[PDB]
């Protein structure tokens, strides 16, 4: 799980 | 050899626009100036800088033409495999252009007194000088960053041909820009290629450095 990258990639 | 096509001009414009949106926050620059000159505070400052770069990298990458069209897993694979390379490339630009002479001298002082071994510090500063010598333009820093990021040879990529289709027109634009701006120097593209291979060596130095107050759980789980 690359939770931070996933969040930043699919943000705003 | 003479000019970029409207399509190459469009592609270059999107890379340039995305690359120029980045800025060092006031909070970070103020820390390099006023915080204590101890191994603890120096490493903490550098950790903050390393973290801020990851956010800058994701936002630049998201706006690269065709990145959004890649499979989700391949997008993650490209960011993971280029994060260290893109960090040292951006750091080279800031050290040789952005940072003021005095402020850069204080950051170099902080870097050299942050508990990191010379085995890592020496190639890092050697690479900074080697980049400075080339006198790279902003178009060259933006294209090089995009080429590094869209490397189709990174581990855990499923559809490599899709990344190949994205990287090939960037190498074409970069070579053409070398022929237009440095026609008297036919070895200019080759000098820029030399930086792509020098950047690859930083993957080992970084992973070997991470093996050793220096414990930062957030950055460790991104990198490896
Ligand atoms: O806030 C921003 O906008 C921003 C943007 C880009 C950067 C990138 N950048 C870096 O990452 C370092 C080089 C690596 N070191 S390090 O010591 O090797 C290390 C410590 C912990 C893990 S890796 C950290 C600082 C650096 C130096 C100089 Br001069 C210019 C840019 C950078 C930072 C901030």
């Amino acid at each position: 799980e690359n939770a931070l990258l996933r969040y930043l990639l699919d943000k705003d | 050899h003479m000019e970029l096509t409207p399509d190459q001009q469009t592609l270059l414009h999107f890379i340039m626009d995305s690359y120029n949106k980045q800025r060092m926050p006031q909070e970070i620059t103020n820390k390099i100036l006023k915080e204590a000159f101890s191994a603890e505070e120096n490493f903490l400052i550098l950790t903050e800088m390393a973290t801020n770069h990851v956010q800058v990298l994701v936002e630049f990458t998201k706006k690269l033409p065709g990145f959004q069209t890649l499979d989700h897993e391949d997008q993650i694979a490209l960011l993971k495999g280029s994060a260290v390379e893109a960090m040292f490339l951006r750091s080279a630009e800031i050290f040789n252009k952005k940072l003021p002479s005095g402020h850069s001298d204080l950051l170099e002082a902080r870097i050299r007194n942050s508990g990191i071994s010379d085995e890592y510090i020496t190639p890092m500063f050697s690479f900074y000088k080697s980049i400075g010598e080339l006198k790279m333009t902003q178009e060259e820093y933006a294209l090089l960053t995009a080429i590094v990021i869209l490397s189709p040879d990174r581990q855990y990529i499923k559809d490599r041909e899709a990344v190949e289709k994205l990287q090939e027109p960037l190498l074409d634009v970069l070579q053409k820009l070398c022929k237009i701006h440095q026609p008297e120097n036919p070895q200019h593209f080759a000098c820029l290629l030399g930086r792509l291979t020098e950047l690859r060596t930083f993957n080992h130095h970084h992973a070997e450095m991470l093996m050793s107050h220096k414990f930062t759980p957030l950055l460790c789980e991104i990198w490896d």
